[PDB]
């Protein structure tokens, strides 16, 4: 540290180095609820969980239970040691509230006065988050698995829908269309996700074990199809040995995180959709319906992170290393969002606790001096062998 | 040396790990009729990094020293296969034979050329000249087996043997440490104890794919590697 | 002597030829004066990003 | 996108607007309805159009079309204005090789043959409605670079033949002219779309 | 109002706005 | 909102790039030296660098090429800002108007991306085809460059490497071709791509791939004739060209990094490379001819020519010059000679360019109570470490200095008529005269005749019709210049003493007691013209011409002992035109008219060092505009001097004082000398342009530097300097430093060079018993480097270090400061320390130690063991308040001269920075932004006010008031924290507000309260309230301030005017520039004025100050709203510039 501290103090490292070092520092050593707890509301498991891209003070959560809360994670209280409080909640109590389990919720991406739900009850919800109230409700014949709005779209407001039926599904909330559909695909549509580099373009995942990358301002179809042999655009290529069911871009949108039920995780170059061959091992995935999981953003190394059944995995991206097993649910985790600017990590289960697992690099220090208001040495942690 | 070192908390090659691993092949159980099979995952038990494992496999691939194929018993049971090897066996059961000749085409032209895995129709007809006769005269060899309507794996002859021999043998030697006490059982004492008549392929053989295909971890103790089942 | 140090490049025989050690020479006419258009041209091309 | 200045002065502006807009639309590659009013003069705005990407040897982008260029085009119209559309070509635009697959047609061989030659050359093919219907296989058969369908609410029904016929051409720049998108029903409406951008 | 009242586009009060406009009479 | 002013006091030092061409013509020797932000333009001559011009931008320039295109004339130059400006700037000219063109500008940032690790690259191709950048992993960005089209169109080709470390165009090559070193786990490696513009692809390189050294970090690219590239390492350097191979690993290189290269040569023959150290290395490339002809690398050679400043980048100009930019030292100049000198050099340093460096501490002290602070600085690191004084105040550089008490006055004399400069001086002394003639350089007393020496004189000079004069207190005297002969005398006609005298070139007015006489001066004759007898006794007089006057005054004026006015007498009647009484007790003791500007004025000084100056009618004799300023102590006596072109006053006390006029408004520069009570100007052969200034026990003649000016004092350490503070009862500075060891064979560590803790008069080494029984040893290899910290105490006025007190061994000194505890008398330094060990990421162990100097030792008094290290303290109250990682603690001083821990504070993450004010404290986090508690006495304990929730990564922070928090950030931002009046929950008043936003463009390194302007002048009209300095990594020290609201929201909508009105380079926009921005987050700027554009307005031709001001509504301060004239807001930018 205090080389990192002199080094900037000096300029002989570009201030970037401490910034990247420290919070790669922070995320090897994440630990479970160490300053933090998040208030149980929920009666079900935490199906999907988003973290505002503004300020990211606030998280959305969605669970089996159809509930949709909304949590403040700032300590607004003077002590070390905080809830993590439910500012408000559309419950079974509210007229609007999702008759099955709500399967994604997203903020909008440009301020967070409106958001978006996803549900098995076949609807997608467009609230206004200062009253909470329905602003437009779009209407599907089949069960959402996922859905998505552009993080970088300035140009266009389209929400993807993937649901049990084959065709992607586009619904424009400027003008109220939910007509357009994609028709590549052959089976249910497990993830959706829009580049964070490019405005129009959309990866789609399905249970036919297909990944197709879509140009949506296009009448001719998809652009590419994954193949994870790399040797063939689309008549017999997949991405894995089974159902697709998760998506992630890495955050710079260069490459493309896939994960699939044959229990393997594989990086594809989203320019081509070349595989990159990194292998990660084995990585448990039974999961029949949508998984959500985060890469970092602003680590020397860029993290994964990752349900492995009941924890969560870390991998470096690109070196395939496992760093570390997050350990704390007691059932299948669904979903983990990374808070970007403090390296915290907030994860949901079918447990129906959501985590916070917490950068602990080191203690309050006592002075040896006190009689009793040190940083106490708790029983607990005593032996006693007598 | 003072800054870099700072930065966070945290030499086999692939050849030479094949090399080792086809000297545990039992050629005398098959009267050589099967060119010797590494499995993908023995490989990873002798190098660790899978990313620089899978890396160097494939230049090895682009080199044409060695055949990868799939050997369906699992999703990831692709077998590696020395090029110059499995030509040769394959010729030889081939002398004489009535489909030899479009086997002596495929090994003359589509294997120098391709490293697939799998062939469509479309490649097999009008880039490299296949009658659908001549493939199922390859069919017939057994260089070929079904995948789909106009496409195929490529194959070993007699496969099924070492097949049926490794997935019987897989199962004996995990059964060996699932049963031992805890669980546990020390590898020197496992080579060393007399193995199973169901483990015809030997005993160092499967550790070595138990460990690359992660059915085992191995903890390392002060009396040596030790096998266990994992908490999973 | 170093051989390998003769005939650095010469340019002009007379630059820096009167480098006065006397700084104080330089003391008052040490700095350029400060640059402020004010009258404008149009440029000749622009750099766009595709 | 670049229109000769000789081309683009002999314009009105509602038909410079609509060479524009052909020129979005190829960019999105995506169909459009060219829906004015008779009497507006679309053909000037698709020749001006097709002139232009003709004249500014537009590479094509990141997929197999590598034409520098315009590649072969069809044109579909009833017979009656198939030879106001020659004139046309061989007035606004004299380099290219307009050639109708018809029986008033010069063409001396096989109109199978015709079909070949338009497409290796890139020439701009002209027939009737009834040719797509009939010569399906030997028309689909080649890479089209444009597909225009003049008097286009001709593929209006979505179960008449001629419709199906029309929607087997593989580009996605397929360009509709006419004066009523619609006449009795919003189906109608939906058959030209399907054409223009299907699943829209 | 608690939310909106920064930009990270359309704001979405006009999107919101246009959807109840839409919805309403 | 609040409102704040942000001005630069001292330009960045730093170099951050440079590059040689021939930009201004194509026959010019140019080098362009990139400042952060701040361009300059040399071009070389016989006298070395010669200035041409200097440019800002609105950007910290991070890239800067030279590039000739296919038929341009001369160089254009690339450059490319930090936020990701480009413009290929064309220089031109037009006489003496010289304009940088913009030829081209945009931007290139990309809306996502991950900003490399090695930061910026920007390569340009050999034969100007285009333009690379590598801004992000991933990707590298490609800039075509052309000439039939009007636009340059910035594509993007995806690279799989993502990890690169360095990056060139290959020359020879019929494609463009990178060369490039990247990263992967398998280690490092070398790698070629052909660059397609058609196809906007990489194609297959010429070479194959190939592993290099691990810590390989330099691509050279090789001219022509051997082509290919030099990969430079940690210990080895490679040749590379296909399937040609050199290696080379000398064991001379492996000691440092070499950080810099430069080509010496049109061909390559030559590199120079500079490491880490500050060795200068010349990387020497033989050639072998074939027998085809063909030309082939035969060898690689590497030699050793010296020791540079620590090299940032390096140039070289012509016949053996180097150009050295550092941004840890001085930039230099250097020459290599052939000859090795005899300690083994070639290098030999010519010019040396002052680098404040960067700043890593700094204080304000007024070092002589004059009330006006000087600051002193931690400058530099490692050899370049240094402590600087930066006064502001005019000085003077000395031709010559004599000793020659009792000096009573000064006057220069020219005794030949044929020459323009003066030959000789004059000396007045207690009932004597005395003549120095001035013979050049050297300086003889002589005699000459007509003039007198056995009686004191009080004017003597040059006058008309080829004459000199001297006036005595028995008579005047009037001598031929040529023949040196008397020609008139006059007496008074009782032989009284002369008790006053003034003279001008044909006038003169001499004082009997009450009795005035007015002479003119005639040829060979004094002629007595009239005589008055004023109602009190003369004091002074003047009678200096003005205006149009053809040598003769209309005026006198008069200053009287009894009732202590000034007065102006119509010269031939004594006409009283005004009179001033000016009041007090004590007479006026010095009176001069003078011209500032186009403006006349009256000045005055009264015999306790205060002057008076007044606006003078010329034609009605009339005094305006009366005002005081208390100059000095002393009686003070004013002189007119001409420099330049300009007319300025002097002041002669105890504290010498300039007065001219700026902008029609009088400025006082205070002068750095000691004291000069008699000084008038001298223009001898030997000393031109000069002031003659003496006192009491010296004369000094001398050329006064120029306005306002700062001066920079170097005290040189060679070791890096940590902390500083000033202790005024032992009249020293206590300064914390660190020095570089090598672990030697015996197991200690031997220094690499003395320095200032190796050169104490005394020194100590600190013992305890806390580690040394605590923790087991730790150990190192040989030859690997450990860090050996000290504290210094100082003396104020010598700089010599008085006592080395080197601490334990692993032994960090991270925090002083000098205060009185509890009801302890004394005055202690404190110092925080931490133990650093190799395997720790954070200290565990550290200690707080308080000293006492007393009798030139340095005695321990006190120490506590801590577990953390202390970041930081303060005094509070009484008490020392300390940062021990993520802990804020508060220890009380016991009567046992023991700390004792009161109260402790935990929620940080890293508590790096403290200050405070009454009982509040300012907590600066790592990454948690600002915090403010507050102490209360009636609990014992801290409450958590406020803090900002913000994710700011913060280097500084400053509370300028109760309310307002001035905070630094990573990013190079300023914010303002403001605790909310308009919360109603406690939650919304445990938020602060950010309330200001400004992009700085620097790294802040230290606030500190201070000015370096003179506060006596406690006006209450002052525009502009508090002053805080900071200092920065480039050795820019600028200046915050408050401003009310009707003053920010009228420079607001100046600057608004400001922008549509001045140009810039690479045209862009200012508010882009000053916009907030970070990597998460870009905001515009609130709540700063920035002076720098303020203070430009100043600097245009007036038609443009016209258009400036049009329209805009304006209020005095009466309410009486007016339209603006360009003279209002030119005394508002006036009143600006004088705070710092
Ligand atoms: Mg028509």
């Amino acid at each position: 540290m205090l080389g990192f501290l002199s080094a900037r103090q000096t300029g002989l490292e570009d201030p970037l180095r401490l910034r990247r070092a420290e919070s790669t520092r922070r995320v090897l050593g994440l630990e479970l609820n160490k300053d933090r707890d998040v208030e149980r509301i929920h009666g079900g498991g935490i199906n999907t969980l988003d973290i505002e891209p503004v300020e990211g003070r606030y998280m959305l959560s969605g669970g089996s239970d159809g509930v949709i809360v909304l949590y403040d994670l700032e300590n607004s209280s003077r002590q070390s040691y905080y809830t993590c409080k439910a500012v408000c909640s559309i419950g079974r109590d509210h007229p609007d509230v999702h008759r099955y389990s709500v399967e994604t919720v997203q903020w909008y991406p440009h301020d967070t006065g409106m958001f978006t739900s996803s549900s098995f009850d076949k609807t997608l919800k467009v609230w206004d988050t200062n009253t909470l109230q329905t602003a437009d409700v779009f209407n599907f014949e089949e069960t959402v698995y996922s859905h998505h709005m552009s993080p970088v779209s300035t140009k266009h407001c389209l929400v993807a829908v993937g649901t049990r039926g084959p065709k992607v599904q586009l619904c424009d909330l400027k003008s109220g269309s939910c007509s357009h559909i994609l028709q590549g695909h052959r089976q249910e549509i497990l993830a959706v996700s829009w580049s964070p580099r490019y405005d129009y373009i959309l990866a789609t995942a399905s249970a036919d074990s297909r990944v197709k990358l879509w140009d949506v301002r296009r009448a001719s179809g998809c652009l590419i199809t994954l193949d994870q042999h790399n040797g063939a655009v689309e008549s017999a290529n997949t991405a894995h040995n089974g159902k697709v069911n998760g998506l992630c871009f890495t955050s710079d949108g260069l490459h493309l995180l896939t994960v699939g039920t044959d229990n393997r995780m594989r990086l594809w170059n989203s320019s081509n959709g070349e595989n990159t061959l990194v292998n990660y091992g084995k990585v448990c995935n039974n999961s029949k319906k949508g998984l959500k999981f985060t890469v970092s953003c602003g680590c020397s190394s860029e993290f994964v992170f990752v349900p492995y059944g009941s924890t969560i995995a870390v991998y470096t991206v690109y070196s395939g290393e496992q760093i570390t097993m997050l350990k704390g649910h007691y059932k299948t985790v669904d979903c983990c969002v990374f808070q970007s600017n403090f390296q915290e990590l907030y994860s949901g289960s079918r447990d129906c606790n959501i985590l916070a697992w917490v950068p602990s690099l080191y203690e309050p220090v006592p002075d040896d001096d006190e009689t009793t208001t040190k940083s106490q040495l708790n029983p607990a942690f005593e032996d006693a062998w007598s | 040396h003072h800054l870099i070192p700072e930065t966070f908390g945290v030499p086999g090659s692939a050849r030479a790990a094949v090399s080792e691993l086809m000297q545990l092949f039992p050629r005398g159980l098959f009267e050589d009729a099967l060119p010797p099979i590494v499995l993908r995952s023995q490989v990873y038990s002798l190098v660790p990094d899978r990313t620089v494992a899978d890396r160097q496999l494939k230049e090895l691939q682009e080199q044409g020293e060695i055949r990868i194929v799939q050997l369906g018993f699992d999703l990831d049971a692709h077998g590696i296969i020395f090029t110059e090897d499995y030509r040769t066996r394959v010729l030889k059961a081939c002398d004489g034979r009535p489909y030899a000749g479009a086997v002596q085409k495929f090994l003359a032209s589509v294997l120098p050329a391709c490293g697939d895995l799998s062939f469509q129709q479309d490649q097999m007809t009008q880039t490299f000249g296949f009658r659908d006769s001549e493939i199922t005269h390859l069919v017939n060899a057994g260089v070929l087996t079904v995948r789909d309507a106009g496409s195929w794996w490529l194959a070993v002859p007699g496969a099924g043997r070492f097949i049926k021999y490794f997935v019987k043998g897989r199962q004996a030697v995990l059964s060996m440490v699932r049963k031992a006490k805890y669980r546990e059982l020390l590898l020197s004492e496992l080579l060393g104890r007399r193995a199973p008549v169901v483990v015809r392929l030997g005993l160092t053989y499967h550790v070595h794919d138990l460990i690359g295909a992660q059915l085992v971890d191995c903890i390392s103790t002060t009396s040596g590697t030790l096998l266990r089942l994992p908490e999973t | 002597m170093a051989d390998f140090l003769k005939g650095l490049p010469v340019y002009n025989k007379s630059n820096f030829s009167r480098f006065h050690a006397d700084s104080v020479c330089k003391a008052s006419n040490r700095r350029p004066s400060v640059y402020l258009p004010t009258r404008e041209y149009p440029s000749e091309q622009i750099i766009v990003t595709e | 996108f670049k229109v000769p200045g000789f081309l683009f002065k002999k314009l009105f502006k509602y038909q410079q607007t609509g060479v524009r807009w052909l020129w979005e639309l190829h960019c999105q590659q995506a169909g459009g309805i060219l829906g004015d009013e008779m009497g507006l003069g679309k053909t000037i705005q698709i020749i001006a159009f097709l002139a232009g990407l003709s004249y500014s040897k537009i590479r094509t982008r990141g997929s197999n079309y590598r034409f520098e260029g315009l590649g072969p085009t069809v044109i579909v119209c009833p017979t009656t204005v198939m030879h106001q559309w020659v004139k046309e070509f061989h007035t606004w635009w004299p380099p290219f090789r307009v050639a109708i697959l018809h029986e008033t047609g010069s063409y001396t061989h096989k109109k199978e043959k015709l079909i070949r030659d338009v497409a290796h050359c890139h020439g701009i093919l002209i027939t009737s409605y009834s040719y797509i219907r009939l010569m399906q296989d030997d028309i689909s058969r080649y890479d089209w670079h444009y597909v225009i369908l003049d008097e286009g609410h001709k593929i209006r029904n979505p179960n008449a033949a001629v419709t199906l016929a029309c929607k087997q051409f593989r580009t996605p720049h397929r360009i509709i002219l006419s004066g009523s998108p619609m006449q009795n029903n919003l189906r109608e409406l939906w058959s030209l779309f399907d054409f223009i951008f299907p699943g829209k | 109002s608690r939310f909106g009242k920064k930009r990270n586009p359309l704001a979405s009060s006009s999107l919101l706005a246009k959807m109840r406009a839409r919805n309403h009479l | 909102m609040s409102y704040n002013y942000v001005v630069t006091a001292q330009k960045p030092t730093a170099v951050n790039g440079c590059v040689t061409g021939h930009f201004t013509s194509a026959e010019d020797l140019n080098l362009l030296i990139a400042k952060n932000t701040r361009l300059e333009i040399y071009v070389v001559t016989a006298e070395g660098l010669r200035p041409v011009k200097e440019v800002g931008m609105y950007g910290k320039i991070a890239v800067m090429e030279l590039f000739r295109p296919k038929g341009e004339s001369k160089d254009l130059l690339f450059i490319l800002t930090a936020k990701y400006n480009a413009c290929i700037l064309e220089y031109k000219q037009s006489g003496e108007s010289i304009d940088i063109i913009t030829r081209a500008h945009g931007n290139v940032q990309d809306r996502i991306g991950r900003p490399s690790e090695t930061g910026i690259i920007g390569i340009i191709d050999p034969e100007c085809r285009m333009i690379g950048l590598r801004l992000y992993d991933g990707l590298f960005k490609v800039i075509p460059l052309d000439r039939d089209n009007k636009e340059l169109k910035a594509f993007n080709i995806r690279l799989e490497e993502l990890h690169v470390i360095d990056v060139k165009f290959l020359y020879g090559c019929q494609a463009p071709t990178i060369c490039f070193v990247y990263q992967d786990p398998q280690g490092r490696h070398v790698k070629t791509y052909e660059v397609s513009l058609r196809e906007k692809e990489f194609n297959k390189g010429p070479w194959k791939q190939e592993n290099v050294e691990a810590e390989a970090s330099m691509v050279i690219a090789v001219p022509e004739p051997f082509g290919g590239a030099i990969i430079i390492g940690q210990e080895s350097i490679t040749y590379h060209n296909g399937d040609k191979y050199l290696a080379i690993a000398p064991p001379i290189i492996k000691q440092s990094t070499i950080v810099c290269h430069n080509r010496v040569d049109p061909n390559g023959s030559r590199y120079l490379l500079g490491d880490m150290e500050g060795r200068l290395f010349m990387l020497l490339l033989e050639k072998e001819e074939q027998m085809d002809g063909t030309v082939t690398l035969k060898d690689l050679r590497v030699e050793l020519l010296g020791e540079t400043s620590i090299a940032e980048c390096l140039t070289y100009l012509d016949n053996g010059v180097v150009f050295v930019g550092s941004r840890l030292g001085d930039s230099q100049l250097v020459k290599l000679n052939v000859d090795s000198n005899e300690q083994g050099s070639y290098v030999v340093a010519m010019e040396t360019f002052t680098n404040l460096g960067p700043i890593v501490d700094m204080c304000v002290v007024d070092l002589e109570r004059q009330g006006q602070g000087q600051l002193v600085t931690c400058s530099g690191a490692f050899k370049e470490g240094s402590l600087r004084i930066i006064r502001n105040g005019i000085g003077i550089h000395e031709h010559a200095s004599i000793d020659l008490p009792g000096i009573k006055g000064l006057w220069p004399l020219r005794s030949d008529p044929n020459r323009e400069t003066d030959d000789t001086l004059v000396l007045s002394f207690v009932g004597q005269t005395r003549v120095l003639m001035l013979n050049g350089e050297e300086v003889e007393e002589t005699e000459l005749m007509g003039f007198v020496d056995d009686q004191q004189t009080f004017f003597c000079g040059n006058v008309a019709h080829q004459q000199l004069i001297q006036i005595t207190s028995a008579s005047v005297r009037l001598v031929s210049q040529e023949p040196k002969a008397l020609v008139s005398e006059w007496k008074e006609p009782q032989a009284k003493n002369i008790s006053v005298a003034s003279c001008n070139s044909s006038q003169v007015v001499v004082a009997v007691g009450r009795a005035l006489y007015y002479l003119q001066i005639h040829p060979q004759e004094l002629r007595q013209i009239s005589h008055t007898e004023m109602e009190h006794e003369v004091a002074c007089l003047d009678i200096t011409p003005l205006g149009d006057s053809n040598g003769l005054s209309p005026l006198c004026a008069i200053g009287l002992w009894t009732d202590i006015s000034a007065r102006i007498l119509k010269l031939p009647s004594f006409e009283l035109l005004h009179k001033e009484m000016l009041g007090g007790e004590i007479i006026p003791r010095s009176i001069l008219m003078t011209t500032f500007e186009s403006s006349h004025y009256l000045l005055c000084a009264l015999g306790d060092g205060a002057l008076f100056y007044f606006g003078l009618n010329i034609e009605t004799g009339l005094l305006s505009d009366r005002k005081k300023v208390t100059l000095g102590t002393q009686p003070t006596v004013l002189r007119t001097f001409r420099s330049l072109s300009t007319t300025n006053v002097f002041a002669c006390s105890d504290r010498p004082t300039v007065i001219y006029s700026s902008n029609h408004k009088l400025v006082f520069s205070n002068v750095n000398l000691k004291e000069v009570n008699y000084m008038c100007p001298l223009n001898s052969d030997g000393y031109p342009d000069s002031l003659a200034l003496a006192n009491n026990s010296t004369l000094t003649i001398g050329t006064i530097d120029e306005i306002q000016k700062l001066h920079i004092r170097t005290v040189p350490l060679y070791e890096s300097p940590r902390k500083i503070c000033y202790q005024e009862v032992s009249q020293c500075f206590g300064v914390l430093s660190s020095r570089i060891e090598v672990q030697d064979t015996s197991g200690g560590t031997t220094a690499l060079r003395p320095s200032a803790s190796t050169q104490a008069l005394s020194s100590s080494v600190s013992s305890s018993k806390l580690f040394s029984s605590s923790t087991a040893p730790h150990e190192t290899s040989f030859g690997e480097e450990v860090e050996v910290h000290n504290l210094l105490i100082i003396d104020q006025h010598t700089f010599e270090v008085l006592h080395a007190h080197q601490f334990l061994q692993n032994e960090y000194a991270l925090s002083l400061v000098s205060c009185k505890l509890g009801k302890d008398p004394n005055t202690y330094f404190i110092v925080g320390t931490a133990m650093v060990y190799p395997e720790e990421a954070e200290p565990k162990q550290g200690r707080i130690v308080v000293f006492q100097y007393s009798d030139g030792k340095l005695q321990t008094v006190a120490e506590k063991e801590v577990k953390g290290a202390v970041y930081s303290m303060v005094e509070f109250n009484g008490k020392l308040l300390a940062s021990i990682n993520s802990t804020v603690r508060l220890y009380e001083w016991t009567t046992e001269k023991e700390l004792r821990t009161e109260c402790n504070h935990y929620n940080n993450i890293m508590a790096l920075y403290l200050k405070t004010k009454g009982d509040f404290i300012l907590v600066g986090d790592l990454m948690r932004s600002v915090l403010l508690l507050a102490y209360k006495p009636m609990e014992g304990n801290f409450e958590e006010i406020a803090r900002d929730f913000n994710p700011n990564w913060m280097s500084a922070v400053e509370i300028l008031d109760d309310d307002n928090f001035l905070g630094a950030e990573n990013a190079f931002n300023l914010f303002v924290c403001q605790k909310d009046s308009a919360a109603t929950t406690d939650e919304e008043r445990q938020h602060l507000q950010e309330v200001g936003l400004f992009h700085l463009g620097e790294f802040v390194n230290v606030f500190c309260h201070g000015s370096l302007v003179m506060q006596n002048l406690g006006e209450t009209s002052t525009p502009t309230q508090g002053s805080v300095l900071f200092g920065t990594v480039n050795g820019m020290i600028g200046l915050v301030t408050s401003l009310s609201e009707s003053w920010y929201n009228l420079l607001l909508d100046m600057q608004n005017r400001l922008n549509k009105v001045i140009k810039s380079v690479g045209k862009i926009e200012h508010s882009f520039w000053r916009s907030f921005h970070t990597e998460r987050k870009t905001e515009p700027a609130t709540g700063f004025i920035d002076g720098d554009l303020i203070e430009s307005f100043l600097d245009i031709s007036r038609p443009k100050m016209q258009e400036v001001v049009a329209n805009l509504q304006y209020d005095d301060g009466s309410g009486m709203k007016r339209e603006a004239t360009a003279d209002d807001l030119i005394k508002v930018v006036e009143e600006l510039t004088r705070i710092h």
